[PDB]
């Protein structure tokens, strides 16, 4: 029986390689989204239902909800158990700062071209920013600046979710108060995940 | 010039030699364009509501405009950092990180200055 | 020479020294298979120990299966011990915190 | 997800 | 044959086709008679089809007393491979014939009117199945008193450029007195043979494939009891000697029509800017970009133009990005020209 | 031995017939090698001699 | 004969042979040219195809020059009435036309 | 299918509608004066 | 054992490669 | 070895991770002091991107699914390697001079006799002397062959439709029977190979 | 003139080891052809 | 099965005639 | 996570033919023809001859003592001195002699062909050795035209540029382009087996083939992304159990009738038609054989051909292989009467 | 020299024979080509029963175009390569065909094409299965000559009306 070594040199030369865009017959000139619609569909016929609610009406809007939360939940998770690893916080900083940089190379470019336009070194070069904790060097202007883009996006989210689940005795009385609260725990949510984030 | 005439050209179909229910009454033909009709804009009538769905939660918003007749929060103030209990300590602030700092604060006040 | 002219071997001493189904169902045939040990969370794996009088001896030889309906019945009628094992029923608890993990 | 695993899993 | 391609080598021939035949083109197969039709309907005068050239009187009263015959729909058509000046042969164009049936004479007749889903009776596909077992002779469940039933089985054409389409078969079954319901074979159930007569344990299991075996079993043929002379026989080729003079009865053609398998209609092509909007992709939208062009035909390649003027759009977007009137009225000068500009092309 | 190594050498390329600068290379190979399991590596391909 | 007035001088037949069965001269795969794509690139030339293929051409120019006459007029009748054809008639009336002569002319 | 893009499309205008369009109380000129003169 | 091409390619510089 | 007893033990089932046939090759090479059995396995488990068909399957090796299927029905299949999601197989056809023992001069000359002649064990068919290509010849060995390796793209209902399962259940029917109407166990002329027919062999492949 | 085997390339290892490199005696009978 | 309403007849492009015309004039040629 | 299969196809994107299992199949591929099976392996073997370095420090340390003819270390002459006569027969005389005409013949093949390396026949002197560096050798590669034979090489038939000639864009490009997309072809194939086997969805949805059509609900995607999250990737319940794959496929081989064929009139089994020293002893005829029928009967009616000596291209037509080297015997066994 | 007429039709009323669902057309020939519309739509039993007992003659598949896209038999067009030839004709998927009876009669069905019954009679009785090539207009290898015949002139007033297409000879 024979002893084998480590391939080192030239390993797998497909794998690094774009071929999809070639092979799939694109730039010369498959269809996804019956995913969603089988998803939903056995959602549907399926529904595990909710017989200790003695099989309500409504009952796959209730199943549907419980699928959109626990998606963007596990979504979201997984981006802040990721973000939650400080050589991760690293990486996003090294990339904070080139993005930075290079914005000021576009910045001076087209600022001094819309300028003459008008009417027709380590220390300051990535050492004392690299070196420095990012809350020190990053003004409260843009945290206030996307805490206001994010709360002006999910403002109508109350009216919203109270449309929908109130669109097609006690029938609609134990329902109002109770997606009422949904609704506000909802958009309290979604504020505090932006915080925890 | 050839004429051909219509005894060769014309169909002389009897409905009375079809077999039953061949000849479509009105009320089926009047069926059979309504299913027609409904057919050719379905799809257009299903993806118009769901954008008009989405165009009124954006009207809301805009409805919603700016800060007006909102009232301060103290529960939810205009800072993360006020929100939280984040301040800058003993390690990582260094006299340089001012001059980085007034560059930043430069660049989102949106004058280009440093 | 023979080893160097092929010229389209590959891997012709790791596979090849390694039982397949039709492998297996020969020495199972033969009666040189001793026991049949069903594993994974699949239960389409097995570990199949061969007898003294098997070629090459005794050994232990991972057999990968198709959805063959009577590999159960030629291993039975051959004289061959079935071991399975386990194969918690609820699948969902089961399987979860591995997956976790 | 899991309360809708043998619910999808179909 | 109509399959058989011949070369046409003979003068006075090559004569008749120049480069090719003129090729016959008009508007398509499936609407080249709403025109005429909606012409037809509150009366007006419309042309007379004169018919083809390629048959003349006798053959003209004979398609008017009989019918056409498969000659009589068969058409050639010739394309020259090669001038006049060809070495194998020398006074010879060579032109390669093939004769065709067109996708016309077909005409106006379509396939079933896909009904309204959401308003039709719905049946069960246990009850489906159950109907299949009564009319299927091969089944223990046969009763010959029964209703014929007409089965319309639709196939949604609608799944990827629609939004409303569905994954299985649909079947409308119209009864005796022309009330139609439909089934709504979404899934395949238990996955059976065409030949497997075990209803499935657990009925909401019954699927598509279980109705196709019910389908299928019920079109089988029914022999009269000359088996016994058939199957023993006195000698020689017993099977076309004493049973192919035999006959049989179906027996599902005064009890089933099945009458086709049809398709729904698909009112949004699959390439449109409707199908853009119900589905929009990253894909379609460079897909659509590298559409926009046509108008920067210029040596545009590794050195300056195309190398400079995406970067001269920003100073025209970045520096009119501030304020509002000009962004609105830069705005509004950008929507007009980009709706006056593939208008013109 | 060498004659038949040549001989099956003039064989197997013979079957043809039987049908019917040195900054930019240093940089290159420095940031190739220095990149190489990475994204940024596919950036480094578009920057070689014609190669069409 | 190549490898025969080459190697012929101090070879056998053995070795001529076993010159000759390793395929042909060095070529494509050795960089070199084929004398199958040689043959049929530039020798296709001639001395100005015999100056502009004059053996056809001056015969052509001759008869075409010839030519130059009406061929009759008691026939002209049918050509009026061709050229009146040329204009009463449709585009789908033309293509009739044609299909009609090749219909004729097929049996 | 339409969230993604009128998210986008939402995102991008209250981008937009916090930095021309309802900005700070006028007090922008102030701000940048006093990023003008905190530059020493 | 039947070695690959590059099998092959590590035999022939072990044997071009052992005495030296 | 196993550990199928994980689960009710402590909740976590690491039969779903364990891989027995590593354990087993590790406990096979501390037994016997040869590292190489586990190691090997060790190192095809870590690269099994190196262990891919890299030769035979060169520029576009795609038979079709209805050659595939006639190649399996001829039995001019040598291995058919399925791999890990049962929808890709790597079909390894051997080259026709290659698939027996002929003594054909294209092969390498692995077989010879004193005579340093290929040697040809083609025995001739007594139901059919004017056809030597129904003639019976004994199959080269698996190491000393060249083969294509195509590679197959599978429907989804190929285990449903059992072609696989009826070419397996034509080639393990017949073989070694005995003869009471002459003694001896004969081996049939069914259960031996024609000229280019060799016994296919199907491995499936672990995605684990 | 084309591409074709011959004699003369002696492709065999074993006529290149028993007329060149191994030279050694065997003392047996033959049983298989 | 798997029936649609109406079939697509797909209605740079001088390529594809040049090819029919080439291939079936190989035809005629090996033909006589 | 985001990855779902269609439930119809499994993930194949291919369904088994309705009829036939034709004018509904896939239209086959370019390996399914056996006929040209040899012909393509064999232009295939000879293009990867270019690119072989197997014997790379043989030919390097040939191509050193043809570059420096001044060398050194013999330390014994070789003996081997018996060419005995041109008498006698056998076969030891004969390969003897052929072993001893090696140095002439040597020199002829040197004279006729030169060094593989002087004529760009191999890759040529040390432009890719291993341990330097994945990217040295990248960059020695992409040099001139190194990654391509010179039978597709650019840069030898550009002397031909005036009124093509020889078409040096119409042949050669277009053999150029053909063989560039059968090694992307190839590299495609290879993502697709190694996404099999981690039994993840294959990248490249490929056309359906002779036996195969596409799938009723995808048409051929098989799979794609989803914002909702695969519940069988995770919680590991992506296979089915092997006990229940084979009770759905033994109820689905296995079927049965409920309906005893008395009661019902049923005489004949389900189908149409309805009434009706070989094969039996030996077993059918194979069916893709027949094509090699000649150069059995050729290898049968001449035994010399199976000579170890001999070796010849391979194939199965009258033109290559066995047929060509007889056509060759032949041809000279005539042409030595009249010389 | 074809006729020229034009009158007012009443269209015929609409029928529904289930495979096939209208039909009005009061002419006996259709307009572009002139050739006989099949007005006879034969049923999927009816069509069974005339293969099993022999009346039914023919069996002619229409086709439609295959996409190059859609050909395994060479690497795809996305890749850099040769134009290659068009892929052979797909069966059409509508199902539509002409059934030719034994006494010479022509009608109209709607077979998917891979149904297991009509396959089955079919290859059990002989029943000759025939594919319809395809239109000239919608074959594309002619595209591009359909194109220039219909984005060109045809005559240009310049000899007279007697050849067919000929752009060699020009007009
Ligand atoms: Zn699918
Ligand atoms: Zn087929």
């Amino acid at each position: 029986q024979s002893e084998h070594n480590v391939k080192i040199f030239h390993n797998s030369w497909w794998t690094h390689l774009n071929i999809k865009n070639l092979v799939n017959n694109q730039d010369m000139v498959f269809n996804s989204e019956f995913i969603n619609s089988a998803i939903i569909k056995s959602i549907n016929n399926k529904t595990l239902v909710e017989n200790y609610v003695y099989s309500p009406s409504s009952e796959k809007e209730t199943m549907q909800l419980l699928l959109m939360s626990s998606s963007i939940l596990l979504h979201l998770c997984a981006i802040i158990s990721l973000v939650s690893i400080s050589q991760v916080r690293c990486f996003v900083k090294f990339h904070l700062i080139l993005l930075y940089k290079l914005s000021n190379v576009y910045n001076a470019i087209l600022n001094q071209l819309s300028n003459k336009l008008q009417k027709n070194w380590i220390a300051y070069g990535f050492l004392v920013e690299w070196s420095s904790d990012f809350i020190t060097i990053i003004p409260e202007n843009v945290d206030i600046y996307i805490w206001n883009v994010f709360s002006k996006i999910y403002r109508t989210i109350p009216l919203s979710f109270i449309s929908t689940t109130l669109g097609p005795n006690y029938q609609k009385m134990v329902a109002f108060p109770i997606l009422l609260s949904l609704s506000h725990l909802l958009h309290r949510r979604i504020l505090y995940l932006f915080d925890t984030l | 010039r050839e004429a051909i005439p219509a005894e060769l050209l014309l169909v002389k179909e009897d409905p009375s030699k079809l077999p039953a229910g061949v000849l479509q009454t009105r009320e089926q033909l009047k069926q059979a364009q309504r299913d027609i009709n409904w057919a050719g804009k379905r799809e257009q009538v299903f993806a118009a509501v769901a954008a008009g769905w989405h165009l009124a939660s954006f009207a809301l918003n805009l409805a919603f405009w700016g800060v007006e007749g909102m009232p301060p929060d103290r529960y939810w103030p205009t800072s993360p950092r006020i929100r939280l209990q984040i301040r800058p300590g003993r390690y990582g602030n260094m006299d340089g990180g001012q001059r980085v700092y007034m560059d930043y604060l430069a660049r989102s006040e949106g004058v280009p200055l440093n | 020479g023979d080893a160097n002219s092929v010229k389209t071997a590959w891997r012709t001493q790791e596979v090849l020294r390694e039982l397949s189904y039709t492998q297996l169902w020969a020495l199972v045939g033969e009666g040189h298979v001793a026991r049949v040990r069903f594993y994974g969370p699949e239960k389409n794996k097995v570990m199949a120990t061969t007898r003294a009088s098997a070629p090459g001896g005794e050994r232990l030889c991972k057999v990968v299966l198709p959805p063959d309906p009577e590999l159960l019945d030629h291993l039975v009628s051959n004289g061959v011990v079935v071991d399975t094992g386990v194969t918690e029923d609820d699948r969902l608890r089961a399987s979860l915190l591995v997956q976790m993990l | 997800l899991a309360l809708l695993t043998p619910t999808l899993l179909t | 044959s109509l399959t058989a391609e011949r070369f046409i080598t003979d003068a006075k021939e090559l004569n008749a086709t120049g480069s090719g035949l003129p090729i016959i083109d008009g508007p398509d197969w499936e609407e080249q008679h709403w025109a005429a039709l909606k012409a037809m309907s509150a009366g007006r005068p419309v042309a007379l089809p004169t018919p083809h050239a390629k048959f003349g009187p006798e053959d003209l009263q004979r398609i008017a007393a009989s019918g056409p015959r498969l000659e009589d729909l068969t058409l050639e058509h010739a394309e020259r491979l090669a001038g006049p000046g060809q070495l194998p042969t020398a006074p010879d164009g060579v032109a390669l014939a093939f004769r065709y049936i067109p996708r016309s004479v077909l005409g106006d007749f379509r396939q079933e009117v896909e009904p309204d889903w959401r308003s039709l009776p719905a049946m069960s596909p246990a009850e489906l199945y159950a109907g299949l077992r009564a009319r299927n002779w091969t089944s223990a469940h046969y009763d010959p008193a029964a209703e014929p039933w007409r089965l319309q089985v639709f196939s949604c054409d609608y799944k990827h450029t629609g939004v409303t389409g569905w994954p299985g078969y649909r079947v409308v079954v119209t009864s005796r007195g022309g009330r139609r319901r439909w089934v709504d074979l979404a899934e395949e159930g238990e996955l059976v043979q065409l030949t497997e007569q075990a209803p499935p344990a657990s009925p909401a299991d019954i699927g598509y494939s279980h109705v196709f075996a019910q389908l299928y079993q019920a079109y089988e043929p029914r022999y009269s009891p000359e088996a016994l002379a058939a199957l023993y026989g006195s000698s020689s080729s017993k099977g076309k000697a004493a049973a192919a003079a035999a006959a049989q009865h179906d027996t599902p053609a005064l009890r089933h029509l099945d009458v086709s398998y049809h398709g729904t209609g698909s009112a949004v092509a699959p390439g449109s800017g409707t199908a853009f909007l119900m589905q929009p992709s990253w894909d379609a939208v460079t897909g659509a970009i590298r559409w926009g062009l046509e108008r920067s035909g210029l040596p545009e390649l590794r050195a300056l133009r195309d190398s400079l003027l995406p970067e001269w759009r920003p100073p025209a977007l970045e520096l009119n990005r501030s304020n509002n009137n000009l962004g609105v009225v830069y705005f509004a000068v950008c929507l007009t020209l980009g709706i006056v500009i593939p208008a013109l092309r | 031995l060498r004659s038949r190594m040549f001989l099956n050498f003039l064989t197997e390329r013979n079957k043809y017939y039987l049908n019917s600068d040195t900054m930019f290379r240093d940089f290159w190979v420095w940031s190739y090698n220095n990149t190489q399991t990475n994204a940024f590596n596919q950036n480094l391909w578009w920057l070689l001699p014609n190669l069409t | 004969d190549s490898v025969e007035q080459e190697f012929g001088g101090d070879y056998s037949e053995a070795s001529l042979e076993y010159i000759r069965a390793l395929g042909p001269k060095k070529g494509a795969p050795f960089a070199e040219v084929d004398p199958a794509e040689q043959a049929a690139a530039l020798p296709p030339s001639q001395a100005e195809c015999e100056a502009a293929k004059a053996v056809l051409e001056n015969y052509k120019r001759d008869i075409d020059a010839l030519k130059t006459y009406r061929p009759s007029e008691q026939e002209r009748a049918a050509i009026d009435a061709r050229r009146a054809l040329a204009l009463e008639a449709t585009p789908e009336e033309l293509t009739w036309l044609k299909m009609r002569e090749y219909y004729a002319t097929q049996r | 299918r339409y969230t993604v893009p009128f998210m986008v499309i939402s995102g991008l205008f209250w981008m937009i509608h916090t930095w021309i369009l309802d900005p700070l109380p006028n007090k922008f000129r102030r701000q940048e004066f006093i990023r003008y003169r905190r530059e020493m | 054992n039947r070695n690959s091409r590059g099998q092959v390619a590590e035999q022939v510089r072990a044997i071009l490669d052992q005495y030296d | 070895t196993y550990m199928d007893w994980t689960y009710r033990s402590t909740g976590v089932d690491l039969s779903a991770v364990w891989d027995p046939e590593l354990w087993i090759r590790f406990r096979e090479a501390v037994a016997q002091n040869e590292p190489a059995i586990f190691w090997n396995k060790l190192l095809d488990r870590v690269q099994y991107k190196e262990n891919l068909p890299q030769a035979g399957l060169v520029g576009d090796m795609r038979i079709s699914y209805a050659k595939f299927l006639e190649l399996l029905k001829d039995q001019r299949v040598k291995r058919l390697v399925v791999y890990g999601d049962m929808r890709t197989a790597v079909v390894e056809v051997p080259h026709p001079w290659s698939a027996s023992v002929l003594g054909h001069p294209a092969t390498h000359p692995f077989y010879e006799d004193s005579a340093h002649n290929r040697v040809s064990m083609l025995r001739p068919n007594p139901a059919a002397p004017e056809d030597v290509t129904q003639w019976f010849c004994a199959e080269m060995p698996e190491w000393d062959m060249e083969k294509y390796r195509f590679y197959v793209d599978l429907p989804g209902d190929f285990w449903e439709s059992g072609v696989l399962q009826r070419h397996l259940a034509a080639q393990r029917a017949e073989g070694a029977v005995w003869d009471p109407a002459s003694g001896q166990y004969i081996l049939p002329y069914r259960a031996q190979k024609k000229v280019f027919q060799v016994s296919t062999e199907v491995q499936l492949l672990d995605p684990q | 003139t084309s591409l074709r085997g011959s004699k003369q390339f002696l492709n065999s290892l074993t006529i290149l080891f028993k007329h060149q490199k191994m030279f050694k005696k065997k003392t047996l009978k033959a049983h298989k052809w | 099965l798997s029936v649609v309403s109406n079939a697509n007849l797909l209605t740079k492009r001088l390529n594809s005639y040049l090819i029919y015309v080439n291939q079936n004039l190989k035809k005629f040629i090996q033909l006589n | 996570l985001l990855q779902h299969k269609c439930q119809r196809c499994k993930g194949a994107g291919v369904m088994t033919c309705p009829a036939c299992l034709c004018r509904v199949c896939g239209t086959a591929c370019a390996w399914d023809a056996e006929s040209e099976w040899m012909e393509r392996w064999g232009e295939w073997e000879s293009r990867l001859a270019y690119y072989d370095k197997a014997t790379g420090p043989l030919m390097d340390e040939w191509y050193e003592d043809v570059l420096n003819a001044g060398n050194l270390e013999e330390d014994t002459p070789p003996v081997e001195d018996d060419p005995p006569g041109p008498e006698v027969t056998g076969r030891w005389a004969e390969h003897d002699r052929a072993l001893h005409k090696d140095k002439k013949r040597m020199a002829a093949l040197m004279r006729r062909w030169g060094h593989p390396y002087d004529a760009d026949a191999n890759l040529g002197y040390q432009i890719v050795d291993p341990t330097a560096s994945m990217g040295e050798n990248v960059w020695n590669m992409a040099q001139v035209y190194n990654s391509l034979p010179p039978e597709l090489n650019p840069l030898r038939t550009q002397h031909l540029a005036d009124r093509g000639g020889g078409n040096t864009q119409a042949a050669v490009e277009a053999a150029r382009s053909a063989f560039d997309a059968q090694v992307v072809m190839e590299a495609a194939l290879l993502q697709n087996l190694e996404a099999a086997a981690q039994d993840l969805p294959k990248p490249h949805r490929l056309p359906p083939t002779a036996g195969t059509v596409a799938c009723n609900e995808c048409g051929g995607a098989a799979w794609g992304y989803s914002f909702f999250p695969n519940t069988a990737v995770m919680f590991g319940l992506e296979r089915p159990f092997w006990g229940d794959t084979l009770a759905r496929l033994s109820k689905y081989w296995n079927p049965t009738q409920v309906a005893d064929p008395a009661r019902t009139g049923q005489l004949l089994p389900y189908g149409e038609g309805g009434l009706r020293a070989l094969e039996a002893v030996v077993g059918k005829a194979p069916a893709t054989t027949g094509r090699y029928r000649r150069d059995l009967e050729l290898l049968l009616a001449h035994p010399e051909l199976r000579d170890g000596a001999l070796r010849v291209p391979g194939g199965w037509g009258p033109e290559g292989g066995l047929q060509t080297y007889l056509r060759g015997q032949q041809e000279e066994q005539a042409r030595m009467q009249r010389r | 020299l074809p006729a020229r007429a034009t009158a007012v039709v009443a269209p015929l009323p609409e029928k529904n024979y289930g495979s096939l669902r209208g039909g009005r057309w009061p002419f006996l020939y259709d307009n572009v080509y002139g050739l006989p519309v099949v007005r006879q739509v034969a049923s999927y039993g009816e069509v069974l029963e005339g293969i099993r007992t022999g009346r039914i003659s023919q069996v002619l598949w229409f086709q439609a175009p295959r996409a190059v896209t859609a050909s395994a038999a060479a690497p795809p067009p996305g890749l850099g390569g040769p134009q290659q030839p068009q892929p052979p004709p797909l069966a059409s998927p509508d199902g539509r065909c002409l059934v030719r009876f034994a006494n010479g009669q022509v009608k109209q069905a709607v077979i998917p094409p891979g149904e297991p019954r009509i396959s089955q009679a079919l290859q059990q009785y002989g029943t000759a299965v025939s594919y319809i090539p395809l239109e000239p207009r919608y074959m594309p290898e002619l595209a591009a000559m359909r194109a220039r015949g219909a984005q060109e002139a045809v005559l240009g007033e310049v000899d007279t009306g007697a050849v067919a297409t000929p752009v060699e000879l020009p007009e």
